[PDB]
């Protein structure tokens, strides 16, 4: 048997339903789950659980993280020695004993701006994942002369978001570029529409990995222009098999049988087998940073300092019929269109 | 003292307003026996059924719904029998007797509302299910002062493509450059057609949206709310007199274990005329008791017909809906109707509709 820590946060519960999905299928080397679920995501609660999980005994920790509580985490699994697989938020600079599984949006968001060839926009943002986006896109905008009014929205209810529309229509905009929470753009998308804007003439960025895990059939018989991104492939068997046999469980204990999973589902998926491929290896940190597998979000490998490398992300837009596949973004071959 | 019931399947607001009203008018001296049913009132076959079964057990009155299918069926037996039968539903035209009618009618009104705004070639979605009776006055009236109307006829439409009918409607509008449309359909046509209406959009300023099905505080403005387009519309149920507060007061804390809704805030205007009909009912038969005053239906008229049609006709008291006094005919006489429209904020009163004088402008 080996020994495996499970941390998860609230709002999370789709995380860790994904997670007892990889263990219960992957088992049936056993795995044992340490999971201890805490409420509220500070430093004290995520420390204590951290504490309990190495004092049991645990060789690698499945772990969530926000932009409180990444610093300890971090710090102590440094420290420790003690490998940490994490699906939140890439970290910057130079970090130790911790795998990353999301791909940084940098590259591909700058690509795609660069390709519609924008000089003035509004950028609506959230701290809930660091400030890596907001720098990046005030230094590219400093660098070519751009014009970006960004503006945060953490602490807005639906007068001040409607006063804000208002007033942003009041000037000549009409291309915003959107980075918040799901909920957030939920709400961003619910209230852009009563005001009036799903029409043709604006061209909206969603700027996240969960295009096609929101619902914008309003859009669609709007018209109005939407691009997003996508790193789940669809039309693979892979995928296919896992989901019907996601069908075949019961719904009481694996909810979310009957929707297509979203970035986070998949990533931790991926990070699980990662694990499983890296336990099987060491069976026959140096170790787990060498694996190199196929998992739902394509080709999983990692360079030195845990971040993803040789993974491909397709680019979508929202037509009449749907969403329309208009190209690929790689770090090798950049922007690629069809 | 007996007193039925034909209410309607699919209708249960209706008849929990009528429970209400049977336990809020509380009556030691008499009490009625509801002896309710509950059919499909576009069939005339159980519609016959059922009257027929209320008067072979000596009902004094009855009190359903029909539609537009079943009326003449009620009027024709109401006329050779003499039984009362008083209705919420839609006035119907000509001098039908012995049909006590309890709902004022839109018509008159939304052609003082349509000339205060001055207009001209308007557009009006009619629908074919409540009946070609406010369509022909619109036509009539647009033959009188060289109107131009344009008539869609909505309802009637397959479910699978009703989305895209809708919608093939309001872009085919859009290639006629008309910006003006008069919807009159019950809550659940208009609540899809204004829904389709923001799906495509059109809530953006320059359009005016007149509903003309009363109501108009039922419907879930604040989907069409906070937006550029214009909203009006006609109201039965003020709710700010004292009347209607002490109502509301009591009509949210009843459960729906035993009464069913009763927790919301508004309440249908059907349902306002249910529970005023039991207390223009109760007290008709009080005036008679203080005055101190049947075989199959295939058979003789039965034993008071004037006593109680005049009586029940000639009452003078005030509900929900305002002053209910009745006519030789048994239409509202007196009936006022308040005018809203639609801001950023909730629906504001700009007017009223009376008999006695066009239209009022405060
Ligand atoms: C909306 O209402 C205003 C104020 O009454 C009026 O001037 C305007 O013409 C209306 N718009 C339409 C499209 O009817």
């Amino acid at each position: 048997s080996v020994q495996i820590g499970g941390l998860f946060i609230r709002n999370t519960d789709q995380e860790y339903t994904a997670f007892r999905l990889a263990i219960f299928l992957h088992n049936t080397f056993n795995l044992v789950p340490h999971v201890d679920n805490i409420e509220t995501a500070n430093s004290f609660a995520v420390t204590n659980a951290f504490c309990s999980q190495y004092s049991r005994g645990v060789f690698a920790i499945f772990g969530l993280y926000d932009k409180r509580s990444v610093h300890t985490l971090t710090s102590f699994c440094s420290a420790l020695h003690i490998s940490l697989i994490t699906p939140s938020f890439p970290t910057e600079g130079e970090s130790q004993f911790v795998l990353q599984l999301r791909p940084s949006l940098r590259g591909a968001l700058l690509s795609l701006l660069d390709h519609y060839e924008w000089n003035c926009f509004v950028f609506l943002y959230d701290t809930d994942r660091g400030y890596s986006i907001l720098q990046a896109i005030m230094e590219k905008a400093g660098q070519n002369g751009w014009h970006v009014s960004a503006i945060c929205v953490e602490n807005f209810n639906d007068v001040s978001y409607r006063q804000l529309l208002e007033e942003l229509d009041r000037r000549q905009e009409k291309k915003f570029v959107i980075d918040c929470e799901i909920e957030r753009l939920q709400n961003i998308l619910e209230q852009i529409v009563s005001v009036g804007k799903h029409v043709k003439g604006y061209h909206y960025i969603i700027a996240n990995l969960g295009f096609k895990d929101i619902s914008l059939e309003r859009f669609i018989h709007g018209g109005a222009n939407v691009t997003g991104f996508q790193l789940v492939d669809f039309n693979t068997p892979m995928v296919t098999k896992l989901m019907d046999r996601w069908k075949k469980l019961d719904q009481r204990e694996y909810p979310g049988s009957e929707t297509p999973p979203k970035y986070t589902s998949a990533l931790t998926y991926d990070g699980v087998l990662v694990m499983a491929e890296t336990f099987r290896n060491l069976r026959r940190e140096r170790t787990l940073k060498q694996v190199q597998i196929q998992g739902l979000t394509g080709n999983v490998q990692f360079d030195h300092y845990g971040r993803r490398v040789n993974y491909t992300m397709d680019v979508f837009e929202l037509k009449s019929t749907g969403p329309r596949k208009v190209g690929y973004w790689n770090d090798m071959d950049k922007l690629v269109l069809i | 003292i007996q007193i039925g019931g034909l209410f309607p399947r699919g209708a249960d607001q209706e008849y929990s307003a009528f429970r209400v009203g049977m336990v809020q008018f509380s009556t030691s001296e008499f009490r009625l026996t509801p002896h309710i049913d509950n059919l499909e009132v576009a069939n005339s076959f159980a519609v016959t059924n059922a009257f027929c079964s209320q008067f072979s057990r000596g009902v004094y009155a009855i009190f359903g719904f029909y539609d537009k299918k079943s009326v003449n069926t009620i009027t024709s037996f109401c006329g050779t029998l003499h039984v009362s039968f008083i209705t919420p539903s839609f006035p119907t035209d000509g001098t039908h007797p012995f049909v006590i009618q309890m709902r004022p009618d839109l018509k008159g009104a939304l052609l003082s509302l349509i000339e205060y705004y001055q207009w001209d070639k308007f557009a009006y979605l009619y629908d074919s299910d409540r009946g070609l009776s406010t369509l022909q006055a619109v036509l009539d009236s647009a033959a009188e002062k060289k109107w131009q109307v344009t008539a869609i006829n909505v309802g009637n439409i397959n479910n699978d493509k009703k989305d895209e009918t809708y919608r093939s409607l309001f872009q085919d509008l859009e290639l006629k450059k008309e910006r003006r449309v008069i919807l009159d359909c019950e809550r659940d046509k208009v609540n899809d057609i204004v829904d389709q209406v923001i799906t495509i959009g059109k809530h953006v300023k320059g359009y005016h949206y007149i509903i003309a099905n009363l109501g108009f505080t039922d419907g879930d403005l604040l989907k069409i709310q906070f937006g550029g387009a214009n909203v009006s519309g006609f109201q039965i149920v003020d709710y700010d007199d004292s009347l209607v507060s002490k109502f509301i007061e009591r009509w949210s804390t009843l459960e729906e274990k035993e009464y069913p809704g009763a927790h919301t805030t508004t309440i249908k205007y059907t349902s306002a005329l249910t529970y005023d009909a039991v207390q223009v009912m109760t007290e008709a038969f009080r005036n008679l008791r203080k005055q101190r005053i049947a075989g199959d239906c295939l058979a003789v008229p039965w034993g008071q017909g004037v006593e109680i049609e005049r009586a029940l006709k000639q009452v003078q008291v005030e509900g929900l809906s305002g002053n209910i006094k009745f006519d030789q005919n048994g239409k509202r006489i007196n009936y006022t109707i308040n005018i809203m429209e639609l801001k950023t904020n909730g629906p504001r009163k700009i007017g009223y509709w009376s008999e006695v004088d066009k239209m009022v402008v405060t």
